[PDB]
RNA sequence: ACCCUUGGUCAGGUUGAAGAAUGGAGGACCGAACCGACUUACGUUGAAAAGUGAGCGGAUGAACUGA
RNA sequence: GAGUAGCGAAAGACGGGUGAGAAUCCCGUCCACCGAUUGACUAAGGUUUCCAGAGGAAGGCUCGUCCGCUCUGGGUUAGUCGGGUCCUAAGCUGAGGCCGACAGGCGUAGGCGAUGGAUAACAGGUUGAUAUUCCUGUACCACCUAUAAUCGUUUUAAUCGAUGGGGGGACGCAGUAGGAUAGGCGAAGCGUGCGAUUGGAUUCACGUCUAAGCAGUAAGGCUGAGUAUUAAAUCCGGUACUCGUUAAGGCUGAGCUGUGAUGGGGAGAAGACAUUGUGUCUUCGAGUCGUUGAUUUCACACUGCCGAGAAAAGCCUCUAGAUAGAAAAUAGGUGCCCGUACCGCAAACCGACACAGGUAGUCAAGAUGAGAAUUCUAAGGUGAGCGAGCGAACUCUCGUUAAGGAACUCGGCAAAAUGACCCCGUAACUUCGGGAGAAGGGGUGCUCUUUAGGGUUAACGCCCAGAAGAGCCGCAGUGAAUAGGCCCAAGCGACUGUUUAUCAAAAACACAGGUCUCUGCUAAACCGUAAGGUGAUGUAUAGGGGCUGACGCCUGCCCGGUG
């Protein structure tokens, strides 16, 4: 726990645009809350968060060839530090 | 024209959906029957 | 007394209402109010069991109590006001040391007359006692059938019965019909005839006012089809033909008697009527 | 189709009941929204498995509509 | 069948560019259509159709470089918005229980369940896609911790309180008024223009700002609530006095502001630079007057009516109890799950389709008007997924027609004609309401003179209406659009209403009114095997059934037969 709910870190074009500023974007379990994730952040980075906001994204459908899926579905989580600084190397 | 089914999604989980079947005998058959016919969609 | 309407439409020309002036109090009391939500005719399966009942105003019930049980304390009449369940009108009593409740209207209680129930209560409109203690030639209102369950026979504008006599624990009492019934001493009456005596002559007039309490139309039997009613189906109009004018459900209909037979009221009716 | 609970809608003008002015009654009048389907023409392998155009009827009520 | 029918309501033209290819894609100019909407929102429903690159097989009724298509990568951020969280209606479930051949049905306590009640955030900026969600500004509601300026037997208190009692929430329909308010419309400030077609030079745009926090309050409601008194209550449900109906204004209600915040974000802005290929950045910019004003808000307020118009919780007091504690004037922190893209009178929804149908609610400007009618237009969208010719027959839609005017025809079907507003007139017949807009006549343009009126007022000025004259012009003056043909007489049904969705809207059905009959209340009648219900929490002035069907005059004779 506290490093389980954190599958990954969101790059991306707006996710840098965000990286200007401290909020920092990452790709959390789908079972956590607002609270978990503040937590386990400050705990990994040592960071002091000041706010975080979460979003669920639906399933969306993806055809392989001949068989049609759907993708997983996301819970991303946008943080808001103060102080510090998530290094994503 | 007005014409039938007027679609809602309440309304087709409420009188069908699976704890509707499951609330009468003649409800628990239809997923009996459709387990047997190995459907995907029951209810 | 009743009001007749000019005939400034036809939808209205015969049309008559109630002039409301006894009512003195046009606004219920939120204490003595209970939720009526309509029922249409319809059972604890949900399908139609008795017919023309539908759609109509809302209405809030005004609880009273028929059972005046509350003996020695006097009450004064505080508003005589209009209620929409009953042909008749009502009355908020105010008893001599605070609690407040419904009546039902005599023929004159004007507010400010007080009323007693009891035993030793006087022979004076409105105030109730038992009929071992009701004189022979009163009329009464409110006529409780088993001792305590309250009042069940005559309580529709008009209603009144006549203490005509004594037997032995049975009162002799010509009801409204014309039965002379025989209830037991021990049951609890009301002095007086119920109010609203005009309200048996008025005209309606609009379908829409039919179409207000709560009616809704009734289909003559003469025109339904051979599947629909016995009196359904020919070639045009057509007389009953039939031996007896037939109910919708199979049954006779203009004389046949439909008491049940072998009942325990039967030792209790001198003479019957209706 | 009917009903139960809870909501919503009805531009604008007219008439002038009960209680000369005053008053504001009506399944009252004319008429848009809305609802309907009377006549007609078109359509009839249709734009449509019942509609469209032109007129037409109710339009504060036994109204219409949502959940 | 045949290269035939069809290509699904409509306005396009042209210059430039892109490409293997262009009526069909991109940009521009002009033109045209909508504009109580083809515009902006928001629900239901659909789920990724949303955005940026790229492609062109297929899908687009043609083409296609294009797209709601295909490939790649992206996009939905809430303590306050809507839900969960709080409450409950109709219904649905229902421990024990009642009834039931099994199955199971019913039902109490209790739960679930909004379409309702209660709940704390506003403005501006912002990208290709989100924003009462992000950021800037300023707030508010709960909760916790530290501290407290002394509240003070911790029974009572600074004050803690039920799951109980009471109050409240708390509600219909229709009328008018009234006060300000968003709008819109004229002129002070501000702005930028002053013209190459004759002429003119007091010759188009802007014109502002919230929640919060107080200060005030405009219709608008109520006082005896008066001390003391009657599993209990000394705030309330019932009683008795003084000042007494004061409005002094005591009380509870509740679209409203000068000097400040306001020499400040936004300051419809032309002013400003190296440029943000000049497409930009500083930093600089007016908010005034006085008219009309709601279908909005006070507010179901007030008044009237009969058809007599939810519940529960939040909330407030009050006790039963519970307890040595924090309120007070601060300062720090904490606030979770779900929905958020996109379409939503629609090519993303229900109609098999990029379908001429259906799809609840909110905002809805100017000119004309009474109007949300009608014609043109603003904000803003759009030119309809086939075209180019020729203007035969014949169909469809539309306009006009000499003389006659129903001679057509089963029938004036269709078409034609009246239509608005103002004035004058209006019959028979009537249930005295009506008939009735009955019928039938006349006028409406424009300019000038004149001069009543009332509306805001300090007045100028601004609105909205009158009357009498004197002219002028056309064929025509409600010069377009929109807006009753009428009358005489017979049946039928009293009337408004409802019916065969999809060949019949009527004389058929309803109806108000009559009458007969049944029914005494565990009523009759009805649904169920029963339990349970409906009737009805109704009681003979009530309920069920049969017949007839406003209203007026009447409703004869027969009881042999059957019931
Ligand atoms: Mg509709």
């Amino acid at each position: 726990e506290a490093r389980d709910i954190l599958k990954r870190p969101v790059i991306t074009e707006k996710s840098s645009e965000a990286m200007a500023e401290d909020k920092y974007t990452f790709d959390v379990d789908t079972r956590v809350n607002k609270t978990q994730v503040k937590m386990a952040v400050e705990e990994i980075f040592n960071v002091k968060v000041a706010s975080v906001n979460i979003m669920n994204y639906k399933p969306k459908k993806k055809r392989m060839g001949r068989y049609q899926g759907y993708t997983n579905k996301r819970r991303k989580a946008i943080v808001t530090l103060k102080e510090g600084s998530i290094d994503l190397f | 024209v007005k014409r039938t089914y007027q679609p809602n999604k309440r309304k087709h989980s409420k009188v069908h959906g699976f704890r509707k079947r499951m609330s009468t005998k003649n409800g628990r058959k239809v997923l009996a029957r459709r387990r047997r016919k190995g459907r995907k969609v029951l209810s | 007394a009743i009001k007749k309407y000019k005939p400034i439409t036809n939808g209205r020309r015969n049309m008559t209402s109630l002039d409301f002036a006894e009512i003195t109090k046009t606004t219920p009391e939120k204490s003595l109010l209970k939720p009526l939500p309509k029922k249409a005719g319809r059972n604890n399966q949900g399908k139609l069991t008795v017919r023309h009942h539908g759609g109509g105003h809302k209405r809030q019930y005004r609880v009273i109590d028929f059972k005046r049980n509350k003996d020695g304390i006097n009450a004064k009449v505080d508003s005589i006001q209009y209620d929409p369940n009953r042909s008749a009108n009502i009355a908020l009593v105010v008893y001599a040391d605070g609690e407040k409740r419904y009546i039902i209207a005599p023929k004159g209680l004007e507010v400010g007359q007080i009323v007693e129930s009891g035993a030793e209560a006087d022979i004076k409109v409105g105030n109730a006692l038992p009929l071992q203690n009701i004189p022979v030639g009163t009329v009464v209102h409110n006529i409780e059938l088993k001792p305590g369950k309250g009042g069940q026979i005559a309580r529709s504008a008009g209603a009144s019965a006549q203490v005509l006599g004594k037997e032995g624990k049975y009162v002799l009492i010509r009801l409204r019909s014309g039965e002379v019934r025989m209830i037991l001493s021990t049951c609890r009456a009301t002095i007086g005839q119920v109010g609203n005596l005009q309200h048996e002559l008025v005209n309606v007039g609009k379908a829409g006012r039919s179409r207000w309490k709560g009616i809704r139309p009734t289909v003559r039997g003469s025109v339904m089809n051979p599947n629909d009613h016995p009196h359904g189906g020919g070639e045009g109009r057509a007389p009953i033909g039939r031996p007896s004018p037939m109910s919708p459900w199979g049954k006779p209909t203009l004389g046949k008697k439909t008491r049940r037979g072998k009942k325990s009221s039967d030792k209790l009716i001198v003479r019957g009527r209706k």
